[PDB]
């Protein structure tokens, strides 16, 4: 399984909008569970981003795809952000499932310079 | 005046305090926090060869899974429950397959692979936790068995003395180098990609760890002699002294803040959720080595000697007697 993560570079103005898309291919294992973060340029240890506001996301499990939509732009956004899958692992006993790290994006480098 | 020195390269490996990181015998060296509670897990970056747990009042194995279940014997092991697909144990191909979607990942050595998939399994549904679980790879087996019970320690004498009136049972174990954990190894979630050429694996035959001292390796200076039949009975010694981060105060009747000190993060059914916590006089950590201990050994063959020590050696010397050994290394294993 691997996550096709698109676009791979957006250079975008302050106040517009970005769609961000990933989709699990090659994958076995039902969608439970996403994760997005963020590497600012400037840092490079991740940050886990906090979805709510501009960052409006949506998952369908169906299709095992899922994607992040940032509105009104801000430099504050600029940043390589990375999707990643966590995928539902039934146990051969009980009836609760188990999480399972899936694979990440390969990114998306965001620029968002004002007027420059 | 030059004080520098032309072995600092190869003995780098052997700053074990650096390049591992954490405890050796006992490793928990980290904390992260998993449902809003903090629980200790293994964090050094080299693999210990040879080591495995020992059940005392069992005649189950540690890499048997846990409990609760009709399944692998009794009170369970210390490794995963079946999953489907599953996880664990799994091969090394079974695993290169898993992730051939992966290039860095499926091109992994058959340890660091081992580590990086126990990695995978998240704990108790927080999907952001920072908390990851540790593995023992058999290379008879090439099995990658990841552990759900991270602890690696708990027997004190007056609840844990052997199948005889301990109070009765609930769970003795200690860390070894038992002959029949000859083929594992014990991975943390932080085991480095290149340990291959970081870290100690093989011993070194004809080598005496010394000192370099003004342009010449002297030996080391303070060591403690113990007998030993064989290199093996060395290294299990030296492993016995190595870096520990067990809560080297021990506990008596098990209470959840000390379950905790130990490594254990459940009692199967739920988290161990104290709430307490330890806010005082610890800076939330006073059981981490670091790396520190009695991780190095020299084993004269001759006169049968184990000689071990607490500092890191910067040199080695030429004796034909000898064998230089470490708490990580292989305890049969020579170069």
């Amino acid at each position: 399984a691997w996550v096709d993560q698109t676009p791979r570079t957006a250079t975008k103005e302050t106040g517009e909008s970005l769609t961000i898309n990933c989709v699990l291919r090659d994958a076995s294992l039902e969608l439970k569970d996403t994760g997005w973060y963020r590497t600012k340029l400037g840092s490079t240890n991740e940050q886990s981003i906090s979805i709510g506001g501009r960052y409006v996301e949506t998952v369908n499990k169906g299709s095992k795809s899922f994607s992040l939509r940032i509105s009104d732009l801000r430099v504050e956004d600029s940043g390589t952000y990375k999707c990643q899958a966590f995928y539902s692992l039934p146990l051969r006993d009980y009836n609760y499932s188990l999480l399972f790290r899936g694979e990440k994006g390969a990114g998306t480098a965001l620029t968002v310079k004002a007027a420059a | 005046n030059y004080m520098g020195n032309p072995w600092t390269e190869y003995m780098a490996k052997y700053d074990i305090e650096e390049v591992h990181g954490s405890g050796i015998r006992v490793d928990l060296g980290e904390d992260a926090e998993v449902a809003g509670t903090q629980y200790r897990l293994p964090s050094g970056k080299c693999p210990v060869f040879g080591k495995g747990i020992i059940i005392e009042n069992s005649n189950t194995t540690f890499l048997t899974p846990v409990a609760t279940g009709n399944q692998y014997l009794k009170d369970g092991g210390f490794a995963f429950p079946p999953t489907e697909p599953l996880m664990s144990p799994m091969t090394l191909d079974e695993m290169r397959h898993f992730y051939k979607d992966n290039k860095y990942v499926k091109n992994l050595d058959e340890l660091t692979l081992c580590s990086r998939h126990a990695g995978n399994m998240i704990p108790d549904n927080d999907k952001n936790s920072n908390y990851k679980y540790p593995a023992v790879y058999d290379d008879k087996d090439k099995k990658c068995h990841i552990l759900y019970i991270a602890a690696q320690e708990n027997n004190g004498p007056r609840y844990c003395n052997k199948d005889e009136s301990k109070r009765n049972s609930m769970f003795c174990f200690r860390p070894a180098k038992d002959i029949s954990f000859q083929n594992y190894t014990y991975l943390s979630k932080n085991v480095v990609d290149n340990w291959e050429k970081v870290c100690p694996r093989k011993n070194l035959q004809n080598a005496k760890f010394g000192l370099w001292v003004d342009g010449n390796c002297e030996d080391i200076p303070h060591v403690n002699e113990f007998p030993a039949i064989d290199l093996f009975e060395c290294n299990k010694l030296v492993f016995e002294l190595s870096a520990s981060d067990q809560p080297k105060q021990y506990e008596q009747h098990l209470t959840d803040y000390e379950k905790i000190k130990e490594g254990f993060k459940n009692k199967n059914a739920s988290m161990i959720k104290s709430a307490f916590l330890p806010t005082g006089a610890f800076k939330a950590d006073r059981y981490k080595s670091h790396g520190k201990g009695y991780n190095w050994g020299n084993y004269n063959t001759e006169t049968q000697k184990c000689e071990i020590f607490n500092v890191k050696p910067t040199c080695l010397i030429n004796n034909s007697s000898y064998i230089a050994t470490t708490a990580l290394s292989h305890p049969i294993e020579v170069e």
